[PDB]
């Protein structure tokens, strides 16, 4: 029985007794959604849309791309579907591991910069096309401003990370055009339905312009996943708030 | 000159013989962990899994290393297949064998005595389950209470009779909480954690002082 | 003599026993059948065709594409048929080993997951043309709704699995017809000779517009290959309940 | 200074004499099973295979890696070629080469001693089959019944002059529980298991307590 | 000197103390010759034509393409004539060797799956214009309709097995017509000498369309080799046997 | 304290003195192999290879090893040159070699001892050889018969004044079995073998119970 | 637990404990900003833009790209902006755990020399378009003029380095540019402030010609990013500082 | 002949025994560094992180490697991860686990006894804490203060009975100075160092002899 990573990294660990797990070791396939991120009042918040393309095809129309990847941080991927899932998975697993062996969680650029080090390694795969691009948001427990707490961080394809202070941010086809939605009707600090409100109603200009997101749908009834962070920690947002939300958008 | 293993298992014996105790048990919400510990930086318990908890007594270093590789095992399993597919049978045969080629192999035996506690999903009426492993690779699995560390007879029986199902958390930390005074004085200055089965995924919580005050009685 | 994998994997017992024995490590070849797959009311099943193509000849018309992986699941796999059923047996053993060593049979999400770690392995022989996809169905013996135990999980080339839930699935090269004919003629929880009924169907309208289906055919007397999954276990269709089905959907 | 596999020897001999027994016999549907174990989460007895169950004795941890060991090998062996070409003869002499080894080389030899238990395809006639090995890698092939385990003088007479071909289930049960009974009380705080030759496939199968009640004569 | 492979595998041997013999590490060359394979009442049989080309030149005449693989089997095997013969050879040693060692012969199915391993060795050389593909038949000891016990069974490149039942198939550039012939000529259970006169008219009528073939020729003494494996065992037939049956075909 | 080899040597021959015996020798047919042997399942003769056989004594996973390294070893000279090249001579040689290093380094010594039977092929007129090899290493190359396993001198002596050229099937199966009775009763529980010449190809035949009947005189 | 590396070199402990976190090992990302160094009385400076881009895409606005690497000694980095970030922060940790071992801090040439290695090591992904180089300054300890104990220090791509001595020195897109401003509005020995405008401005006449840079916008309120470094240390500049000095430049 | 870890903790305990001793204290600005060191060019104490500190006693070279090996392990965790995830806890596990494993395999063992502090964040509130490793892998949890190196028993009860919190700078250098005088003739002749609180990042600071002339009293 092994005794672990001399750094307490799930991630390390695998790279010395099962490298084949590491993603450094490996349209064909479905790709990630169009994922939005805002702050806010109280923490930060994060809004993915549903849509799974592959080619000109609609692969899947329930996607859940946003995931609480840890007590007080969440994070979407887009790119390759199945690369991205597994990403985020590796990821969860390395901070609660590390957690459970130092008795403390890690900080949160020390999540960050964890997640550098996993994209990084999908380089290879990247440039051949198998691209994937996170989305990390969290409540920065060591922060001052606990109205500022909230964080949102961008990433590379070589494994760079950008502290993003804009209020808002996207990844993903229509990050493009959801970004200049949220130039336009994103106001700082704010409720946390004013904020959920806003990047719901983002999704639904990109949808205009972007055929691979096609976010809120009232007569299919297709809406955006979302997760909020605040003092009191990661939650996933109800459907019921995303499509009532998603309603009262319309006109 | 061949039976070297009956002086090694005393070397071990003798090693969790001085050193304090602890006492795991079931009860009504859970397990329960009452592990006397003067430090509040290093532990004795510890959350395994989702649904397991560790405790160990004897040579820090060496059952604290054999912690890091349970919750490392753990997570791989739950990694490769499903975070349900984690037991703590497993986990127990695992440290069943690795102190087994310890006490066999490595230079020195590891003077170290395990317990790996499980407890049922959220939903499921299934009890808790305990087990036990010694330094020679010895396993057995106690359904109501484990006893380990320094001096054992004296708070076995205290527990023997003194146990009983559904047993209220308040009662079981004072049930072991005077298996414990009675044989090798025991104030507020111990470790104290609970594997809560109410509680929907992690399972593990630590019971702090200012809670455990309300909880452990006089003598 | 070894004492096997830490994990009671029998594949991760060949990556270090026997390296060769994996897919990792290795139209030409025949390939995959068209699968499809329906929840209803008791369990899952699934209905294969039997036709094997290379190029533009058939090269088999009696292909078992579906297979019995462990007592509570099963699963068609499409594509070069030879690295399939290699796969299919693999994933099989993968089970029943765990079982015979845990003295536990793994989570229908084990399952899942371990198969998507084996699809993952072949992604080299995917991108040379050699790939192939499974479809997973199973009755989840960890559900809540025994009515709803059925499950349907589909595969990427890169190891991406993904939850169904829209009452059926396929794969193959018929998948995108007959799924269309299935968003038609398939209703929610229903007999199991309803599903398996719809199924059969499908499998004929595929072979309307899919000259490498070809599915049931009277004349020849050809008939798809079904198995169904519910609390009694998973069990092979009769060739008669299959023709019988047939030739009752026949006008 | 040259025969230290004498004391090697007793080493083994030792541990596998205190400890319970284990009794393995042949009859009308298959083998059967009967060993003393109060536990309920660990085992002594197991499927190997399709055809094949397995039983062993002494340290834990030992006799259970083999096991492992075995459904491993088994499986193996199965993949390459076909379920068909598995044999109890292939895992005993494979057991037997590693007991052998084992107790060569290793610092402490194996505190084990095991049984493979085969029984023909769902429709041939041919007799079930018995291997015995042991910690030195020694095997024999019993077509009646194998004792091992604790003092096994009284059991095995005691079996040596009790046992008769197409045995009864029932009866079966009785003629080992009772063997047992007579040397070294034994209530249905057993594991019992039986390789039914009836099964088509994985013939093996555990007999659990309320069918076992129906079972376990009293003294 | 070692003790063996652990699975009793001759080529598992090689595998760890002689790679270099195995296929997986390694028109130029004369290619294979066409060969058929029929079923009947006794058990099976297996005859095959006698011309190797390399190009459109005629590199020998005389090839042995059928060879006795174990007492109650044997296989012909088409493509590079020297992969092909180093393949066969191996197969043999493999099956010969399992039973010295077990002191018991492998299972048909058990001979089936190892002959594919094999095959699957050779993909390398496949994808490199240096296939071969075999065809084995054989008695099947452990079945039950002692009629039914004769078996056929075809490959493909990459390893992949089936089982034929169609009472007859082929190998080989002219396996396509021949295959077609014994769609019409061939009658099931029937004579051992019916069934040879089949199979080397069937080489007749693919000689007939392909220059690769040119089975029996009774000008210049050209005739099919063949064996036939009944409950006796697997036995050669004689050259009068097959010359007699050729002249009698004409006309 | 540098003759532990006459130790090891010892711990050997003292192996192979208990235990069964075995009587291999020359006769108008070719070879004949009959060894004590109460088993069916296990053995202490088998094929080599065409024209080659193989029997040994002593602890069976031991020479049990060696016999499949020898399948082995033949097999690769044949599959590796022409089946026409593999001879007894090779093999007793490769054996002589891996004794005498087994005896040398491993830990414990091989307590064997080993015959190798060749017979020349269909027509040849050559008469067949034998070869024995001992634990330590060392070989000769009897050409009438060779006798090991349990005490020897009386079943050497036995057959030294009983053995005779073109000795029939039947008689030479009655001078060994006589060689065996005097000497350490001897019904038809052996293991009896032949190295036919007269077979084209494979020349290693076992003899059932049936034939055997028939050919094991009485005393 | 490792005794560290025997030159008291972190990287070399990567090297050999994990080399996965080597460059060696590993517009399609954001790349790196103009940046401007300048030497005057005190010791020297350096500047950097703000504006990171992807094609023709501005990815950012707010980078910082000079760093302080060590109490005496700052540096910028150009090029693919998350190799930039990496190869910068392993530099920092290089010098400071040198110090921390030898308990002395490394001569300026020393911590040149070591830049250069690490350049070095990216040089296979230069090759690839993703190549870095940095610009070195430092306050010369081991100098002889205090007054020109101020250096500047350019690099390859291939691991070269070179003395500046000219006064000043740019890297990134707008170097061209920038470096021929400073030709002209450069005076040597001057206030921190002379060259902390000169440099300020020289970004404003990149920005002119090269929509890559983009220096100083009054409007928007994007600011250069500087450093200085003299006998007291290595300091960032503040806002102030920079915002100020750019409005008294216009005009 | 089993408790050769007697002897070998005997040989450890003893070159503690004989050298110098240090004294590491909690106070008002931090961590106080006083250890008994005549040289200027080797050390005893040193930085080892942004708030973590180390000092050692035993033999130079031994503690010296321990020392490197823990400015590794903190830079990497720092590089890794970030630097505020760096903290004394993980050092001083990993420590223990170090030196127990030299202890228990290494052929001598490793004569050094280990003090690792820290000290909390500019901002922050917390108070320093301290860790102690012995040769043999213990650690221990002192928030005032640690003895180590030489004859301790009259150094510790000095310092038992002499320390108070938020003691003054200048006053704790005294505290400890004298705890050293008497025990075991101490000059400005010492290596004296400190981690500042005060300071946002690097913390450690050595006091100088200048400065050090203004702090230590005299007898």
């Amino acid at each position: 029985l092994s005794f672990g990573s001399n750094l307490s990294s799930f991630t390390d660990y695998l790279r010395g007794h099962a490298p084949e797990l590491l993603p450094e070791n490996r349209d064909l396939a479905p790709h990630g959604t169009t994922i939005v991120a805002l702050t806010y009042k109280g923490g930060v918040l994060l809004a993915g849309d549903r849509r799974a393309t592959q080619g000109n095809l609609i692969a899947s129309r329930d996607v859940e791309a946003v995931y609480v990847t840890d007590e007080y941080s969440a994070a979407g991927i887009a790119g390759t579907a199945g690369i991205a899932i597994e990403l985020v998975r590796l990821f969860a697993v390395e901070l609660e591991h590390y957690e459970k062996i130092e008795g403390v969680p890690l900080t949160f650029d020390g999540k960050a910069n964890r997640l550098a080090s996993m994209v990084r390694g999908n380089l290879g795969a990247a440039m051949q096309g198998l691209a994937v691009v996170p989305l990390l948001v969290g409540y920065d427990l060591d922060a001052d401003d606990e109205s500022r707490a909230g964080r949102i961080v961008s990433y590379d394809v070589v494994g760079g990370r950008y502290e993003e202070r804009a209020g808002y941010h996207a990844v993903g086809s229509g990050s493009l055009f959801a970004k200049s939605a949220l130039k336009k009707i994103y106001s700082p600090d704010s409720d946390e339905e004013t904020a959920l409100r806003a990047a719901i109603e983002s999704l639904y200009d990109a949808a205009d312009d972007d055929s691979a997101t096609g976010g809120p749908d009232l007569t299919r009834g297709i809406y955006p996943t979302a997760v909020t962070i605040t003092q009191a920690g990661a939650v996933h947002v109800s459907e019921e708030t995303t499509s009532e939300l998603a309603r009262r958008i319309v006109a | 000159a061949e039976q070297i293993m009956r002086d090694r298992s005393e070397l071990a014996r003798k090693g969790i013989a001085r050193g304090r105790s602890v006492v795991v048990l079931t009860f009504r919400d859970g397990v329960l962990f009452v592990a006397e510990n003067p430090s509040t930086a290093l532990h004795k318990v510890s959350e395994l899994y989702d649904r397991l908890g560790f405790a160990a007594v004897g040579k820090y270093n060496e059952f604290e290393n054999l912690r890091r590789a349970g919750i490392v095992h753990a997570d791989m399993r739950g990694y490769s297949y499903d975070r349900r597919d984690v037991t703590g049978r497993s986990l127990a045969n695992a440290y069943a064998q690795t102190l087994g080629t310890i006490f066999t192999e490595q230079p020195k035996p590891y003077e170290v005595e395990i317990c790996v506690a499980e407890v049922g999903r959220v939903g499921s009426p299934k009890a808790p389950q305990l087990y036990r492993i010694t330094y020679d690779g010895s396993i057995v699995d106690e359904q109501h209470f484990v006893v380990m560390g320094g001096t054992t007879e004296p708070i076995a029986t205290a527990m023997r009779e003194s146990y009983r199902a559904d047993l209220d958390l308040e009662a079981a930390v004072g049930i072991a909480v005077n298996a414990l005074r009675q044989g090798g004085v025991d104030v507020a200055s111990l470790e104290v954690a609970v594997l809560d089965q109410s509680r929907p995924r992690r399972a593990f919580r630590r019971i702090a002082g200012t809670a455990l005050e309300q909880l452990v009685p006089a003598e």
